């Protein structure tokens, strides 16, 4: 794993005494040698798991995690080298470094067995997204968000915290597996109902329910387009993996402890959903659909079923990869307008005519159009949820329509009208962002192609 | 102040302690401390102003109080026994007292609302030391004596301190008291550790000193002691952003730092002994010492305030003060958190 | 002694209302007492009379509510029969905070009480029954 | 006690009277001289809660 | 850009709560969540109850 | 006497990259490094990267073991059918080692 | 060129040459505590 | 060096304070015979002489030594204040802090000059002469009642603590001759002035500066031809003694306590550069950042002094 | 002895409620410190002279001692006090709440 | 457009002595820079 | 969802920081709670033996 | 001369190094059960020296 | 806490009981971090003092390093003997008394029943 | 290299980490009656000395 994290940790230093005329270019392709390396851990001839040390380890469902951070921190890198060009060069360094931190930490936590390392990592994700944020954003507001971000996530570590105290208590160690080979069952008293809320809490408040959903939106609009990619495709999806790691042990509680989970989860799909009908602001639309799928996720991953497992990793991956791709367009028909709103440029696909076949296969990608692991996953815990209960099928189908419908309307008020007369400024194409495009797109197919990867644990 | 008694004054400082912790007689103890006081006041009131002279004022009344009142407990132990020390034989009211004194000459809660106030009518070279040279003998009087203590007093006092240090940092602008409101957490974090395992009192203790010394030196440099005269750091000397950001998010206690590193550890003994809704209660309220350390973080770094024309006539200027212990202790706080076993 | 404290776990919760209301309404007026004694050595104010006023209004206050609140806890143990559980607390929590905004004159002050405080007094619940100790003693 | 300097130079400044039975200067024992004795003699080898 | 603010943030700053309004809220946010709850509830239980009578069918239910 | 503005460098202009080096490509302004740093992330990104972890993964063996199990079950099946035993026991683990209270 | 070249304008010999005796004293030191350690370590562990 | 370790080993300041180790003022109104003066006084006297502290004080004594631009250098215009004032930009005010501020730097680096070697100085309008252009410019208009409070208050904090001038001489002339001496000189800017304004001026000092200094320090009021006389004053001074002040309340440590203060050539502008916010002078972060920038990447500016290479320094490697 | 002993006790919380509470001086206040330690090293020496213990008698002297030059530094302390303001009243002492 | 920077209206909020005086009791006067009082 | 967690929070810990530091300067009250707290452990520990 | 600017690119070569050492040095630890394991118990066939 | 051990040799550094313990060969990663730790104080020290970075106090900096592993060193043994005690105690005091440690041993998972949890 | 490698390698973390469990489970036990019962060296708090003590005559012979 050293070999993945070792270089990794050289590309800081590398970016320091670099030379401005060429820090850009050696540090991207390098970090895309990275990215080329981690598909070791993809030698998974047989069932026995990977385990380099007691600190260290891999596994099916965290190794897609581990590839997808490592190929999207140089597509951050990218997208963030039109704008803060007229920013010195040590500042855009430490941009640069920031980005390579946040890299490392989701790599040794994606990777770790110890959940309290797993923790401190989780939580020491903040400091380079709060900054990024705070330091780099174009809005007044991004100070409330940032600090909105940092205490819903600090108020779900702690009890998190408390809980593992406890564990590593009761129980001998922490290490897993071990946990598994030495679980046992619980009286099931208001003691480990608690219990199992300060360690679900957490990863929940992270992973945006109906209720807590608010620092979502704030973040992915104030924030630039690097601290919005990580957002909607990672920084979510450690919860999603703390909790699958973590409810090996919680065994029967979550039967019952699910209900209002699993309700709220359902209802905040829907009505999140339908705003993103009437949300004017794009980002703000994008973010609202990252929580009606993670909606989903959550769903199947309380009730433990390997369909359902199945079904999150690939919804997870898909998630990540066409949101980190929606967000590099609006970026794109941001810099040359200077206006998130939707209803202001209208009428393109008359002067990018290739771009809008980027703005098109992703949408078809969120609307679930197959063949794509987003409609695999879907489809999958949605026939998880059909077997735990024959009345979900409706909300599964409402949400199904409300996402034919506002993907659709994203398409239509920028690629389907008729064009504005005061846009000089549109700027053409770049290079650059199509290959962004074309990077976030290519995956897809492939893995559309072979998926046997993507499964998870019970695959 | 000349040289002599400059010399002399620091001399008996640095004894008083020495003394206090040295010394197995509790009147010895009394005395190191009775040194502390008396050779204080003075690098206190040295400019003479009236704030100055009313925090003196302050300050020797609350310790005079609380000086007497452990003689008290002592003439009372003597009579009990004969011992010049305490012993597990001692009836727990003079423990009791005894505490509240030691309380009051930290800054606890409820006993802490003389601590601000001097603290503001200070300079800093004098506040650093009345923060982190004068509750090391006071604590380790109780190091000698945790055993037989009364933990139920010493938690409620802990826990007090935490929310009523952090209900007002949310507030004071003025940097000297809210690390003094700091101090007051970080102390009460202490206390609520210690008649468990003394040496993570000990350990936290050196920790907050390591993050205040060099958030002081950073001070002392331009005695810019608020909050819209700080801000101007980006232009006056950028550089000393990216530690003080670093240390005071450590102060309050990010994992990635040290200063998480104690609450960590101790959280650990209070659930080993079973105290862990106290254990919550604190972790779940130094969310706000990590609030007011955040918002000056905002005013500094991640975000430049408007600025002064002068500055300019500053930075054809050129400045030297900053020593190297400075970075070292920074360094040592923030990036040491591998070394925690090594620690222990 | 003691007992007039300790009393309120010889029977569990159920009848005995009498004994629980002069319990809560004790505890109410101690609370209120002591941070009358905070806010007039503090914080003061013009004459002995209003001091004594606020001093009063704190007392009185606090008083009726853990008197509404043993009181509550009293009769839903009696009615819906399910005592150890601690809903009964947590609503009698929720109407004691009620009361403290409906003096307080603060809607969003009784919401907030409602739950804050039925919150805690569910957890004092779930502490007497799984011995969760509370100012405990050292044995690591 | 704390920090053992007077133990480490093997000197004692203060500790020589710490309790009621030490060297007293024209030998004038005190009042329960023998009590003390013994009571320190139990105390000894052993620490705290074996002799409370 | 002022229909944007007045649509995003200039809400809460001149939001006032009124009752129909806390009853509008409240019912959107309760009501519909206990109602699907109580199907699901009284679905499983009856699932659960049919099993421990040990009829219903679930032959080639393999997968799940 | 009204009133007066913190002085402040005006708002910038929205400018064009394309009339000054129209053999643009969108990373710098500096032509020659423009060029080879895209030169450098497709090459490095679509010739290596992309082809190459295509060609590992697609020739990876046995991910899983969802060949060497195939196998397995069609020798077994083969084994059973002929000696005639059931495909599957109801049964996993030998109920004779094992022991249960009344 | 300045006008006030001050102290830092030219390098203290004094410090320097202090500073790296004092160094390689610390790593020679160093070393032979270290060999006389593992010598008796050995000695008295086999 | 100047710590407290070369006093305390003997480079003290009364072992080398002789006679005419004192310091003294020329004042009076634009332009008397105060530089002729002032440099006969220096000839005869073997004192030093400070030039009239303007815009360029710190750029001409730090680094090089080259007028620096106005960008980096207090973004003020005198010419442009006598063209147009009472404008919505603030040239009034952000040119009296700045050059306030440059005429403290001038009285610091005298009083180390003295305190460090007795040899005498002479000074032009100094800090304290420094507040009748503002309250003159207050009296006719130009400027608002808060610019005026924050320059007291910046006044009420840093002209304490140091030590006021032994000897205070005042030229007084008039408006007529004043200006006849004006128009002879030549300047279109100068020769826009008011009557009013210097009228202001005489007033102002001759009602705040003499009284004011008269109870602590000694004051000679000359005119015209008895300046153009100079030997004689130079008599008087030496024949004068220098009781009733300051100066003489102080030994060894607090020259020390005061040569340490100075020396620090930042404790002086620590409360100049105070976060009271103004829309003259203050400024936003967007051009004190693009400031900063093109400084630090000018020669011998980027780094510290005996550090910058491209210059022509060498051992940049072990100091 | 037992019962001089808690009258000398009650002394001594008598005069802590005198420091505790003001009459708008700060003389009696330090009087009232010296109060309780006159009441110590009473209590101290009588201890002593009880149990004929003689080794523990320097102990009065050295807290006299040190109580005499606190009791010093307070009143210089309350001189500089009057001669800055005009009084050595206590209410004038309302600056450093801000 | 570009970096929104904070101004005066930011910056003045934090100028009193103590944030958030919700209170008239908040009616004090910030404090001197020298600490010397008139 | 803004009004109940976050809004509220922050109005409550607002109000009770206020509270905490309404305080003025003065020896004469801070003795006095001193007192009381004196009192206080003074009678948990009475009645706790 | 150029080795200032084209040196850098030998830092992520030596960085992969270094960590494929480390992690051998790692299985070089661990080493216990090389052979004793109950499902991979081999003979050691002459000539053939351990994993 | 254990400072009174039966012969806790009061003030001494390292015994001479922590001889035979095997020290740390040099290449260990905590002596190589805290040489990074000196060099990263260098650096900012320069960059405090305003000063060229990675190629000014380049004795400063060795100073830094070998100070940061001349003591490293030396504090790790004393840890290590800690620890080293810690451990021994713990075993003597469970050899002199092991009735306090029923040597349960556990039953197989076929006299045991885990109970059903579905789904 | 072959799949037994990493099967052997997570076997003796396996018996690395139970056994570290078995350790810190018995630890807190062992620290438990040590701090209760004072058996053992550790936490034993400090009590007289009985070297400063005279066994010579007292010129009375009581006392
Ligand atoms: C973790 C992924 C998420 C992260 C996204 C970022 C990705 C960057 C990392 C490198 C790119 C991902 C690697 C994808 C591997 C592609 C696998 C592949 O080429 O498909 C294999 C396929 C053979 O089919 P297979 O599924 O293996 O077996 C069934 C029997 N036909 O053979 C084919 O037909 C392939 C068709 C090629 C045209
Ligand atoms: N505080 C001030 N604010 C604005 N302008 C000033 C200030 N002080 C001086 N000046 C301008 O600077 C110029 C100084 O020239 P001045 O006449 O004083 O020369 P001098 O030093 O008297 O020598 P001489 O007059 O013999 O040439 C004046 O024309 C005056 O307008």
């Amino acid at each position: 794993m050293l070999k993945i994290i070792l270089p990794s940790l050289m590309l800081l230093p590398l970016t320091w005494l670099s030379s401005p005329k060429k820090t850009w270019t050696n540090v991207t392709s390098y970090s895309f040698l990275i990215s080329l390396t981690s598909l070791t851990l993809l030698w998974q001839t047989d069932e026995n798991y990977k385990n380099f040390s007691n600190m260290f380890s891999s596994d099916p469902l965290s190794t897609p995690l581990i590839i997808l951070t490592a190929w999207l921190l140089p597509l951050m890198l990218m997208a963030s080298q039109n704008h803060l060009k007229k920013d010195n060069n040590v500042l855009q360094k430490l941009y640069i470094s920031m980005l390579i931190s946040l890299q490392i930490l989701l790599i040794m936590t994606f990777s770790a067995t110890e959940l309290i390392m797993f923790y401190i990592l989780f939580e020491a994700t903040l400091i380079p997204t709060l900054i990024i944020i705070t330091r780099w954003g174009n809005q007044t507001e991004r100070l409330n968000a940032g600090i909105y971000f940092l205490f819903y996530t600090l108020i779900g570590s702690i009890p998190l915290l408390i809980a593992l105290i406890l564990i590593q208590n009761h129980v001998g160690t922490l290490n897993l597996m071990i946990l598994s080979f030495t679980t046992h069952t619980l009286d099931a008293s208001w003691s480990n109902n608690l219990l199992w809320l300060a360690c679900m809490m957490a990863f929940l408040i992270k992973m945006p329910l109906y209720g807590v959903h608010l620092w979502l939106p704030k973040a992915h609009v104030e924030a630039p387009i690097a601290g919005s990619m990580i957002l909607a495709a990672i920084l979510l999806k450690l919860g999603s993996y703390g909790m699958i790691r973590i409810s090996i042990i919680l065994d029967p509680l979550t039967k019952y402890m699910a209900y209002p989970f699993i309700l709220l989860s359902l209802w905040g799909m829907i009505m999140t959903s339908s705003i993103c009908l009437r949300q004017t602001d794009l980002k703000s639309l994008i973010a609202y659909s990252s929580v009606s799928h993670m909606a989903l996720v959550i769903a199947s991953i309380m009730i433990q079923t390997p369909w359902s497992f199945m079904g999150a990793t690939m919804l997870m991956i898909a998630h990540g990869l066409t949101s980190s791709l929606l967000f590099c367009l609006a970026n794109s028909n941001y810099e040359r307008i200077h206006s998130r709103t939707m209803i202001m440029a209208r009428g393109l696909q008359m002067v990018f005519p290739l771009m809008a076949t980027w703005w098109l296969m992703a949408s078809l990608a969120n609307l679930a159009l197959p063949p794509s692991i987003n409609l695999m996953g879907e489809l999958f815990i949605t026939m998880s949820l059909f077997s735990w209960s024959n009345f979900t099928i409706i909300l599964m189908g409402i949400n199904i329509i409300i996402t034919g419908m506002y993907s659709m309307y994203m398409i239509i008020t920028t690629q389907r009208g008729k064009l504005t007369n005061h846009m000089i400024n549109l700027q053409p194409s770049h290079t650059r962002e199509l290959t962004l495009m074309a990077l976030h797109m290519i995956p897809l197919i492939l893995l559309t192609t072979s998926p046997k990867l993507i499964t998870g644990l019970t695959m | 102040m000349n040289p002599i008694t400059l010399a002399i004054i620091y001399f008996t400082i640095f004894l008083g302690p020495v003394i206090t912790m040295s010394s197995t007689n509790l009147m010895l103890m009394w005395v190191g401390l009775e040194f502390s006081l008396l050779a204080i006041i003075p690098m206190l009131i040295n400019k003479k102003n009236p704030r100055s002279t009313e925090a003196a004022t302050k300050y020797f009344v609350t310790q005079a109080t609380a000086s007497m009142i452990i003689l008290l407990a002592i003439v009372l132990n003597y009579k009990q026994l004969g011992t010049w020390m305490f012993q597990q034989q001692t009836n727990g009211l003079i423990l009791n007292m005894t505490l509240m004194a030691l309380s009051m000459k930290l800054g606890l809660a409820p006993f802490h609302f003389w601590l601000p106030e001097v603290t503001q009518g200070i300079p800093l070279h004098m506040g650093l030391i009345l923060l982190t040279w004068q509750k090391i003998a006071p604590l380790s009087i109780l190091i000698q004596i945790y055993p037989l203590l009364n933990s139920t007093i010493i938690l409620m006092l802990a826990i007090t301190s935490i929310f009523m240090g952090a209900w007002g940092g949310l507030n004071q602008t003025q940097m000297r008291k809210i690390m003094a409101y700091s101090s007051i957490a970080h102390m009460g974090w202490m206390l609520a550790i210690l008649p468990y395992n003394p040496s993570l009192t000990l350990l936290n203790l050196m920790i907050y000193i390591i993050l205040t010394a060099p958030m002081f030196m950073a001070l002392m440099l331009n005695n810019s002691m608020t909050i819209n005269s700080i801000s101007l750091l980006w232009n006056k000397t950028p550089a000393m952003l990216t530690m003080i950001s670093l240390m005071l998010l450590s102060l309050g206690g990010l994992p990635p730092l040290t200063g998480f590193l104690p609450k960590w550890i101790i959280i650990t003994e209070l659930m080993k002994n079973n105290c862990l809704i106290m254990a919550t209660l604190m972790a779940m309220m130094a969310l706000l010492n990590l609030f007011f350390y955040t918002r000056l973080i905002y005013s500094t770094s991640l975000t430049m305030f408007p600025t002064n024309n002068n500055s300019k006539m500053m930075t054809h200027q050129t400045k030297t003060k900053p020593n190297l212990m400075f970075s070292t202790l920074a360094i040592m706080s923030t990036m040491t958190l591998p070394l925690a076993p090594q620690l222990i | 002694v003691k007992r007039f404290f300790e009393s309120y776990h010889e029977v569990p919760d159920g009848t005995q209302c009498h004994r629980k209301t002069y319990i809560t309404t004790a505890l109410g007026g101690i609370c209120g007492i002591i941070g009358s004694a905070y806010s007039v050595s503090l914080n003061p104010a013009d004459s002995t009379l209003e001091a004594v006023a606020r001093v009063g209004r704190y007392t009185f206050t606090a008083a009726a509510i853990g008197a509404m609140f043993g009181l509550t806890t009293c009769v839903s143990a009696q009615v819906r029969e399910k005592p150890d559980d601690p809903l009964n607390y947590f609503i009698g929590g929720c109407a004691g905070g009620l009361t403290l905004g409906a003096r307080t004159h603060s809607y969003g002050t009784a919401a907030m009480g409602c739950v804050y405080m039925g919150t805690a007094a569910a957890l004092f619940k779930i502490g007497k029954l799984e011995g969760w100790e509370l100012f405990p003693t050292p044995k690591v | 006690p704390f920090l053992d300097i007077q133990k480490k130079l093997g000197i004692s400044l203060d500790r020589h009277f710490m309790f009621l039975s030490a060297e007293q200067p024209y030998k004038n024992a005190a009042r329960c001289h023998a009590f003390e004795k013994e009571w320190i003699e139990c105390a000894h080898g052993i620490g705290g809660t074996r002799a409370k | 850009i002022r229909w944007t603010y007045a649509r995003s943030a200039n809400i809460y700053p001149n939001f006032r709560p009124t009752p129909k309004n806390s009853l509008l809220g409240a019912v959107a946010g309760f009501g519909p969540l206990i109602f699907w709850y109580y199907v699901f509830k009284t679905d499983r239980d009856r699932k659960e109850r049919l099993i421990q009578e040990g009829k219903l069918d679930r032959k080639f239910n393999i997968s799940y | 006497e009204p009133t007066m503005q913190w002085q402040e460098d005006p708002e910038p202009e929205d400018e064009n990259v394309y009339a000054k080096n129209p053999d643009f490509h969108g990373y710098d302004s500096d032509p020659v490094v423009d060029v080879w740093n895209m030169r450098a992330v497709f090459f490095f990104g679509f010739s290596i990267v992309l082809v190459f972890g295509t060609t590992f993964v697609a020739y990876v063996p046995d991910y899983r073991m969802q060949e060497w199990a195939r196998r397995e079950a069609e020798r077994l099946v083969k084994y059973r059918e002929v000696n005639g035993l059931p495909i599957m026991e109801s049964n996993y683990f030998d109920p004779s080692k094992i022991q249960l209270p009344e | 060129f300045y006008v006030r070249e001050p102290v830092n304008a030219k390098p203290n010999w004094l410090a320097v040459g202090l500073s790296v005796g004092a160094s390689v004293f610390m790593w020679i030191y160093l070393i032979q505590t270290h060999n006389e350690d593992v010598l008796e370590y050995k000695r008295r562990n086999g | 060096r100047y710590g407290l370790l070369a006093a305390i080993l003997g480079d003290k300041t009364t072992k080398k304070l002789h006679e005419y180790s004192r310091v003294i003022t020329v004042d009076g109104n634009i332009c008397s015979g105060k530089n002729k003066l002032a440099k006969e006084i220096a000839q005869q006297l073997g004192m030093k002489h400070y030039p009239e502290a303007g815009i360029q004080y710190s750029s001409t004594t730090t680094g090089d030594g080259r007028p620096l631009d106005i960008e980096f250098s207090g973004s003020c215009s005198l010419e442009k204040f006598y063209d147009d004032p009472k404008s919505n930009d603030g040239n009034s005010y952000r040119l009296q802090s700045w050059l306030y501020a440059s005429r403290l730097l001038q009285y610091a680096d005298a009083l180390e000059h003295l305190l460090s070697t007795g040899q005498g100085v002479v000074l032009e309008r100094s800090i304290y002469s420094d507040f009748v252009f503002l309250e003159a410019m207050y009296n006719q208009g130009y400027i608002r009642k808060q610019c005026v409070d924050h320059y007291n208050e910046i006044k009420r904090l840093t002209l304490p603590e140091y030590l006021p001038p032994h000897a205070v001489i005042y030229i007084d002339v008039p408006v007529p001759e004043v200006q006849s001496r004006i128009q002879k000189k030549g300047d279109p800017h100068e020769m826009k002035v008011t009557s009013a304004y210097l009228q202001d001026i005489e007033n102002a000092y001759k009602k705040t500066f003499l009284p004011k200094m008269s109870e602590m320090c000694e004051v000679l009021v000359y005119d015209s031809w008895e300046a153009e006389d100079p030997t004689k004053v130079v008599e008087d001074i030496e024949y004068l003694k220098y009781n009733k002040g300051p100066w003489l309340k102080q030994d060894d440590w607090t020259f020390h306590y005061l040569r340490m203060l100075v020396q620090d050539k930042t404790e002086v502008l620590n409360y100049t550069t105070i976060p009271v916010y103004l829309p003259e002078i203050t400024i936003g972060a967007h051009q004190g950042s693009r400031i900063y920038n093109s400084f630090r990447e000018l020669p011998g500016r980027k780094y510290a002094p005996g550090y910058n290479a491209e210059v022509g320094d060498k051992w940049i490697w072990l100091k | 002895m037992p019962s001089t002993f808690f009258n000398l006790t009650m002394a001594f919380s008598l005069s802590l409620l005198g420091t505790l509470m003001f009459r708008s001086h700060l003389m009696s206040t330090l009087l009232c410190l010296e109060g309780m330690v006159l009441s110590l090293f009473i209590m101290t020496s009588v201890t002593s002279l009880n149990s004929n213990s003689m080794s523990s008698m320097p102990i009065p002297i050295t807290i006299l001692v040190f109580a005499a030059c606190e009791a010093a530094v307070g009143l210089a302390l309350l001189v500089k006090v009057s001669n800055t303001y005009g009084t050595d009243y206590v209410q004038n002492l309302n600056l450093l709440q801000c | 457009a570009r970096q929104w920077q904070p101004d005066i209206e930011w910056a003045e909020q934090f100028s009193g002595a103590v944030m958030y005086p919700s209170k008239e009791t908040a009616h004090w006067k910030p404090p001197p820079w020298n600490d010397v009082d008139i | 969802l803004e009004k109940t967690i976050p809004k509220s929070t922050s109005t409550l810990h607002t109000n009770m920081t206020t509270l905490t530091t309404n305080q003025k300067g003065l020896i004469k009250l801070y003795f006095m709670s001193f007192l009381i707290n004196i009192i206080l452990i003074i009678i948990l520990y009475s009645i706790n033996l | 001369q150029l080795l200032r600017e084209h040196w850098v690119h030998i830092l992520v070569p030596a960085g992969f190094v270094f960590g494929c050492y480390l992690d051998r040095k790692d299985d070089e630890k661990l080493t216990a059960f090389r052979n004793k394991s109950m499902l991979f118990q081999r003979e050691l066939r002459p000539n053939e020296e351990v994993t | 806490m254990m400072n009174g051990r039966p012969g806790h040799e009061p003030l001494k550094f390292l015994p001479d009981e922590a001889r035979s313990l095997p020290p740390p060969k040099l290449n260990d990663p905590r002596l190589v971090y805290m040489g990074l730790l000196g060099y990263c104080t260098g650096l900012m020290d320069n960059m405090l003092r305003m000063r060229p970075v990675m190629r000014a106090g380049l004795h400063r900096q060795l100073l830094f390093v070998t100070s940061f592993v001349f003591a490293g060193y030396f504090y790790l043994k004393r840890q290590n003997y800690l620890y080293a005690v810690k451990d021994h105690d713990m075993f003597g005091y469970i050899k002199l008394h092991p009735e306090d440690f029923p040597e349960k041993e556990k039953k197989t998972y076929a006299e045991i029943l885990e109970p059903f949890h579905p789904v | 290299d072959g799949p037994e490698k990493n099967y052997e390698k997570t076997l003796a973390i396996l018996q690395i980490e139970s056994e570290k469990a078995e350790l810190r489970l018995k630890e807190q036990e062992v620290r438990r009656l040590m701090r209760a019962r004072g058996d053992g060296p550790w936490y034993q708090f400090p009590t007289p000395e009985k070297e400063f003590i005279d066994h010579s005559p007292k010129a009375t012979p009581d006392n």
